């Protein structure tokens, strides 16, 4: 379940 | 154990920093600002979602954006008469050269560097903000240590790994001068609106960060 950051921002 | 500036590039941040110096009003930097604050926060959740006694913050991104307040890491030792021979080295330069010259005869010294390395090699960094941290870390212990030496290897490490507007932000974050345009002060607020004051009576950028990490809960519960 470990987010990533490119879909928050990059 | 996990952070979120382990997960976040270097080049997220010095963009975000880049656009904020462009923009010519406050409430364009404000907004270049905030954007980057806000996924740091929803990404944070996402993260932690399920875990107890969190101490992971905004400080390692706002102890680079408020470098002035920096207060945990010692002094680099690094002057801008030394990055020059470090660059002139590293990059080849010959002495009697247009670039060599630029950096020797020193819009600071991180816009000539900007200027010089831009055309060269590297267009891509690879650093996250946790790794610039651990390796800023060894270069203040390396001046306290009093080893020159190894402040050269962690300096050249964060060099050859980044790209020129990485670079010329990592000189800026070293000087602690940032050249943003927007106060502390205004920084601070759009942060959290006790941040300016926590900071007052604390002095402590991470507990700050901390502390007030959710803007809708305040100092006074």
């Amino acid at each position: 379940d470990v987010p990533q950051w490119e879909v928050f921002f990059k | 154990s996990q952070t979120v500036a382990s997960h976040v590039p270097f080049a997220d941040l010095c963009s975000t920093l880049e656009r904020i110096q462009k923009s010519k009003g406050r409430a364009e930097k404000i907004r270049h600002f905030r954007e980057f604050l806000d996924s740091w926060r929803k990404f944070h959740d996402a993260l932690h979602k399920n875990h107890k006694d969190v101490t992971d913050s905004f400080y390692p991104a706002m102890r680079l954006i408020l470098p002035q307040l920096e207060r945990e890491r010692m002094a680099y030792g690094i002057k801008e008469t030394m990055l020059a021979k470090l660059y002139i080295e590293l990059l080849n330069l010959p002495r009697d050269g247009k670039d060599a010259l630029k950096l020797l005869n020193y819009g600071d010294f991180a816009m000539i560097a900007y200027f010089v390395l831009k055309p060269r090699c590297l267009q891509k960094g690879s650093l996250t903000i946790q790794q610039v941290n651990d390796l800023l870390d060894s270069i203040a212990s390396n001046n306290s240590a009093k080893r020159k030496d190894l402040i050269k290897k962690s300096l050249l490490q964060l060099i050859t790994q980044s790209s020129a507007l990485e670079q010329k932000w990592l000189i800026r974050m070293i000087i602690k001068d940032l050249k943003l345009g927007v106060s502390q002060q205004t920084i601070f607020s759009v942060f959290h609106n006790d941040a300016a004051e926590l900071h007052n009576v604390t002095t402590d950028l991470e507990k700050v960060c901390r502390q007030l990490h959710d803007p809708s809960v305040g100092l006074s519960d």
